[PDB]
């Protein structure tokens, strides 16, 4: 089957930036490619058909280029409402195959995360589930690595990471590493440390606290 | 073992789609014998004005048969892609007594193409292709539709200008989409009209090449080729199996304009054919030239008695299926297409059964086993009364050299009930088996 | 079983067909007798009644 | 062939006998009907005083 | 065998389970112990066809008394023929044609029954 | 313009049949082809099939053939998809997508799409209430001038739930995190609020958890 | 031999020949031994209903597929399962071997048929149709 890969999975570019997105085609698609815009939260937008021509109701800042197997949707200037996932779909043979997708961000603020730690509450203790949350606030570079050391033991498999969408004010998010334990494995441990590493952050820092 | 030609060198087989929903239409063309639809002529006779009864292999009156239809393949602008086929290859039908095929009935008319309903093209005649064999299984994937041993294959070639029949062993192939390989949807066959079907240069191996793409035919006993004129006339085809081989019938040569089938080939196949299926065939053209193809209808052949009207030409143009309804009984009994007005008694209905009522221990066979079996003149019996039994359990412990049941069957003597069983046993050599019979002069 | 049941059923078929033909023959004879009697009754009605 | 498919298959080789039987017996009944109709017609034409 | 079963007044020695009439058909004893089930041979429905050659129409007169159990194209009744077939009260059984009009009818005609004459152009019972 | 109106999210037993309806308002429903595309989380957009109402013939993906059924209603202009034998892999958001071409199922451009219908498998999952098992603050939970006191949320079986703060008055620092599924397959999310420590005493914080399927309006102190 | 290996037609003129080549026609190549089938039966899934399968007239044995060209030993048994399409159950074929003779003893079965039209097979070898009025004639198969 025609398998199509987006060469960039995510690019960061401020407003007023020329942007080119490349889609790779497994086999010759003579002139059958569609560029779709998807802002998470609504039916997507049909942007380009045949990889070159503009769907009506679309700004001319979007341009389609390519043929054969090289295909590049081009945006003349980025806009506040130009940041969305882009999908390349072939119209050549049988089932539509959709490209991987591309994420757009901005260099608006490069900020180190402000790291917080919050232990389980006394009533969350009567609950029987103990949960320490390490919060990284207002950090922009999408890449960050978080790990947990409970009593110098590397915890894995029971903590989950959440993040919001663009604040539209600082291009940063709030990241929560919610680490969950039970009383049989919580009251026997004292140190609860979150190891956070961010390129925007200078050095990997830790929120360490002692239970009780 | 005849030489058919070189194998197929391509690694992968073309991809195929099965949209059975696209082919589901209702275009009834039932058999009606009032104009002699699907009639096989007597093999060695002809007749004149006379009207006679005749018993042979016929399709039952009013039968709808099975409709099959062929289509173009996936085509982009000027480039053909994946083939389009139904589930005919996976489906396995049974060659109980052979079948008759109606070909190009819808030709010379314009109908919407099945593959693209919005597109409309003048219906044109196409010829069916069949695989027939004696053993069926699934492929590796569990997909039904594999013919194991020597299987007869009939396929049209050169855009319907010749027919090829051959009795080969088909082994699948391991390439992509090839039936022994991976990502296999369904085998098919195809011909591309841009190259294969050029004017005056009909590639006569194109469909054979398509077939060899998916199978490596081996140990081919024979191969036969029959030339076919091009036209757009309704025609009939027939296949049957006798001890003399398989017989091929057609209306093409003798009764081109009437439809009576006459034998035109006998093939040296002698293993009883039990199964058959229709080979899907897709026409590898461009969407701008998508043409519509007439559906072919397959009607099974049943032993039947038919009142046949023969013209001075001897051609059958009228028939009666004597077992269709009561009026047909009258026509067949008076052996005429005209019966006088009256009130005639016909065969009566009878009710259907349900709920077989039953009412009714341990017939023992221990003394059969303990001791020495006495002599054939000191033979000892076991009567059985007021008990129930099983004979297979007793008989599986031994090795029966002879089992001959008179006035009774070997299955019944294990299953029927009666008043009393008498089982006499003794010691008997196998040398004097001939003396042990009801009709013998032995001591 | 099959091979011998063909012969048995053939015996029954032939027997029943023969009896049924005999039935038809006697019906034909008796019908002719009744037709002659009907002519006689016609004469008696015209002559006596 | 009291209803059994096998017997009917076998009888197929004889079916003309059944046809002859049926036709003969049908003709006999028609002749009976004609006889009755003829005799009653002779009885008719009698002007019955009420 | 195939045959209807019923309960009947006690007769016979009762030692055996089968009562016979000197013919293969039998009254057939008790289906379950301590009971009586008199038995009957399975009933069958006769059928006849009126050609009406001049009209070419066909009317399916049933048996002399076949006007309740029989139904058009009934699932229960499986004829020896391909079951393809070819209603006025019970004059002489059910008939597929259904016209009760009698008016006045002359002697000439099929004369299918005692009263009815089935004049040509259906229109039974006259 | 065309409106592709989807239906509500579905929670059903694995092996059960799911019915999803998309209604088209505006345009010509019969000529235009409507296709069903499913986005499985982390798996990308996958085409399941398409149908043209006037023809009544339904195109199907090879893998879904014999399981998925696509139908359209001429009178109500509604396209329906049915999937049998639901599996954990089946859970996904399903979109009805109109095709720009008047006919031609084989060449497809999805000019218009549905909002989306979420599908989840449920191993005999009974609609029940959530529970307030929050996160009260303390001195060690207070780093700097502000701490974080939260509501969490636990153990309700239908997907929708709603955590509000001080009867909706508290909106500063409120961060709610998506509910996750455990090996017990329960519903558990968190909602932490960054509140200054000075307001811990002068203001008592209660989060209202609202579950419409269980109709549970619960206030427990944070 | 008749009910499992080879049966002819009761309804056709047949001639059955048992012949042998003494030593001359060496072109015929001697086999391993004589083979035949003494039992080709079937069992259903109930384990208590056995069905022997007689060979049909002028056809191959049903158990020919599961039996090799030469049976390896007398009393040999060959088993094979049947697809759900063909009713399942079990196909069991019993072979039998016979020690070989010095010279090949062969068997022929000739069935002619006074049936079809086609052409005609006859012995090779002015009294013709031109003198039609004169009585007496012999056609392709009608005399």
């Amino acid at each position: 089957d025609i398998v199509m890969t987006q060469t960039p999975s995510s690019l960061s570019a401020s407003v007023g930036d020329r942007v080119t997105i490349t889609c790779r085609a497994s086999e010759d698609i003579t002139s059958y490619l569609n560029w779709y815009q998807l802002k998470p939260g609504k039916a997507p937008m049909f942007l380009i058909y045949a990889a070159s021509s503009l769907q009506s109701g679309v700004p001319s800042r979007f341009s389609g280029s390519g043929s054969g197997t090289d295909f590049t949707l081009t945006i003349s200037s980025l806009q506040p409402e130009d940041f969305a996932t882009y999908y390349c779909q072939q119209s050549y043979s049988t089932p539509p195959t959709f490209g991987g997708g591309t994420k757009v961000e901005i260099k608006r603020t490069v900020a180190a995360p402000s790291v917080f730690i919050f232990p389980p509450s006394d009533e969350q203790l009567k609950s029987g589930t103990a949960s320490v949350v390490c919060l990284l606030n207002n950090f922009y570079p999408r890449e960050a690595k978080v790990q947990w050391k409970v009593d110098n033991a590397l915890q894995s498999g029971n903590s989950q990471e959440s993040v919001t969408e663009q604040d539209s004010k600082d291009s940063t998010y709030s990241l929560s590493s919610t680490l969950t334990l039970s009383k049989a494995d919580y009251e026997k441990h004292k140190v609860y440390a979150c190891e956070v590493t961010h390129q925007g952050l200078s050095s990997p820092v830790t929120k360490s606290f002692n239970r009780g | 073992y005849v030489d058919v030609g070189p194998d197929s060198v391509k690694s992968a087989c073309i991809e195929v789609d099965i949209q059975q929903t696209f082919f589901d239409k209702t275009w009834p063309r039932p058999i009606d014998v009032s104009k002699a639809d699907g009639i096989i002529y007597p093999q060695g006779r002809t007749y004149s004005n006379i009207t006679i009864t005749y018993q042979g292999l016929f399709p039952y009156q009013g039968d709808h048969g099975d409709m099959y239809v062929y289509s173009a393949g996936h085509a982009t602008g000027t480039t053909p892609q994946k083939l389009f086929v139904a589930n005919y290859s996976q489906d396995v039908k049974q060659f109980a007594n052979g079948f008759v095929v109606r070909i190009g009935a819808a030709a010379n008319s314009t109908g919407t193409v099945i593959i693209s309903p919005s597109t409309s093209a003048t219906i044109r005649k196409i010829y069916p292709a069949f695989m027939l064999g004696s053993s069926v299984g699934n492929f590796s994937d569990g997909k039904m539709g594999r013919f194991f041993n020597h299987t007869l294959v009939l396929l049209p070639d050169g855009c319907g200008t010749l027919l090829r029949a051959f009795y080969c062993i088909l082994e699948p192939r391991s390439g992509n989409h090839c039936p022994a390989g991976n990502s296999y949807t369904s085998f098919a066959t195809y011909h591309t009209p841009a190259t294969d079907c050029s004017d005056g240069n009909y590639n006569r191996n194109a469909s054979l090449n398509s077939f060899k793409e998916y199978f490596n035919l081996r140990n081919c006993t024979f191969m036969y080729t029959y030339n076919i004129t091009e036209d757009e006339i309704l025609e009939w085809f027939g296949i049957t199996q006798t001890a003399q081989g398989v017989h091929l019938f057609s209306s093409r040569y003798v009764d081109l304009y009437g439809g009576n089938m006459f034998q035109f080939a006998t093939l040296p196949v002698y293993d009883t054919i039990k199964y058959y299926s229709i080979i899907p065939h897709s026409i590898r053209s461009i969407q701008s030239d998508r043409k519509a193809w007439a559906a072919f209808y397959v009607y099974k052949l049943q032993p039947l008695t038919f009142l046949l009207d023969f013209s001075v030409d001897g051609y059958i143009r009228r028939a009666i299926d004597c077992g269709f309804n009561d009026l047909s009984q009258l026509h067949c009994s008076y052996e005429s297409f005209d019966v006088e007005s009256g009130v005639y008694s016909v065969s009566s209905f009878e009710a259907k059964p349900s709920g077989s009522v039953v009412e009714q221990v341990e017939c023992d066979f221990s003394p059969l086993l303990s001791g020495t079996p006495p002599q054939v003149y000191n033979f000892k019996r076991l009567v059985f009364t007021n008990c129930n039994y099983n004979l297979t359990k007793l008989l599986s412990l031994f090795s029966v050299n002879d089992f001959t049941c008179s006035q009774i069957s070997p299955a019944a003597i294990a299953s029927n009930c009666y008043s009393s069983l008498i089982l006499d046993y003794f010691s008997y050599p196998l040398s004097m088996k001939s003396d042990l019979s009801v009709s013998s002069a032995g001591p | 079983d099959v091979l011998e049941q063909d012969a048995q059923i053939d015996r029954l078929i032939n027997g029943r067909l023969t009896t049924l033909n005999a039935f038809v023959a006697q019906q034909l004879v008796r019908s002719e007798s009744a037709a002659l009697s009907a002519q006689l009754a016609k004469d008696k009605v015209n002559e006596c009644v | 062939c009291n209803g059994f498919q096998k017997c009917e298959q076998l009888l197929r080789e004889y079916g003309q006998f059944c046809s002859k039987i049926n036709q003969a017996l049908h003709g006999a009944n028609l002749r009976q009907d004609d006889s009755v109709r003829n005799l009653f017609a002779s009885v008719k034409s009698s002007q019955s005083s009420p | 065998g195939r045959g209807v079963f019923q309960n009947c007044t006690a007769v016979g020695v009762r030692q055996q389970r089968f009562v016979y009439d000197a013919y293969q058909n039998l009254v057939g004893y008790y289906s379950d112990d301590g009971n009586y089930y008199c038995l009957r041979a399975c009933v069958s429905v006769p059928v006849s066809v009126i050609y009406d050659k001049e009209t070419k129409t066909h009317a399916t007169l049933f048996g002399s008394v076949a006007c309740e159990h029989i139904s058009s194209t009934m699932s229960q009744y499986s004829r020896s023929t391909r079951s393809m077939l070819k209603p006025v009260g019970c004059v002489l059984g059910l008939v597929n044609s259904s016209l009760f009009v009698e008016d006045c009818k002359l002697p000439l005609g099929q004369s299918l029954c005692a009263l009815p004459d089935t004049p040509s152009t259906m229109r039974l019972a006259s | 313009q065309v409106q592709l109106v989807q239906s509500g999210a579905e929670v059903k037993k694995p092996g059960s049949s799911v019915k999803v309806s998309c209604k088209a308002s505006g345009g010509t429903f019969s000529i235009y082809a409507i296709s069903w595309v499913r986005q499985a989380p982390g798996q990308g957009l996958e085409w399941m099939g398409g149908i043209i109402p006037i023809f009544g013939t339904a195109n199907y993906a090879q893998q879904f053939q014999g399981r998925v059924t696509i139908t359209a209603d001429e009178s109500t202009t509604t396209a329906y998809m049915e999937l049998s034998r639901l599996t954990s892999e089946d859970t996904a958001v399903y979109y009805c997508a109109r095709q720009m071409t008047a006919y031609d199922y084989w060449n497809p451009s999805f000019d218009y799409w549905g909002q989306g219908t979420l599908v989840t498998v449920s191993s005999a999952w009974s609609t029940k209430g959530p529970s307030v098992f929050p996160l009260a603050p303390s001195s060690k939970s207070t780093s700097g001038g502000t701490a974080a006191l939260g509501c969490l949320v636990k153990d309700y079986f239908p997907e929708p739930v709603t955590v509000s703060w001080n009867s909706g008055a508290l909106t500063s620092g409120v961060h709610t995190f998506p509910a996750v599924l455990q090996s017990s397959g329960l519903y558990s999310l968190s909602s932490v609020v960054t509140v200054p420590s000075s307001s811990l005493g002068t203001q008592t914080y209660i989060c209202n958890v609202n579950h419409k399927p269980s109709n549970t309006k619960v206030d427990k102190r944070v | 031999i008749s009910q499992f290996n080879y049966k002819q037609s009761f309804s056709n003129p047949t001639c059955l020949i048992l012949a042998t080549v003494p030593h001359n026609l060496t072109t015929i190549t001697k086999p391993l031994k004589y083979s035949y089938i003494n039992k080709c039966s079937r069992l259903l899934s109930d384990d208590r209903t056995e069905v022997p399968q007689l060979v049909n007239a002028n056809q191959y044995s049903p158990c020919v597929s599961i039996v090799p060209s030469t049976v390896w030993e007398d009393g040999d048994y060959y088993r094979k399962q049947l697809s759900p399409l063909e009713g399942g159950g079990w196909l069991v074929a019993s072979g039998s071997t016979v020690a070989m003779t010095e010279q090949l003893q062969m068997g022929f079965g000739i069935t002619v048929q006074y049936g079809t039209d086609t052409n005609s097979v006859c012995p090779k070898l002015k009294i013709a149709s031109q003198l039609g009025n004169c009585v007496e004639y012999s056609l392709y198969g009608v005399s």
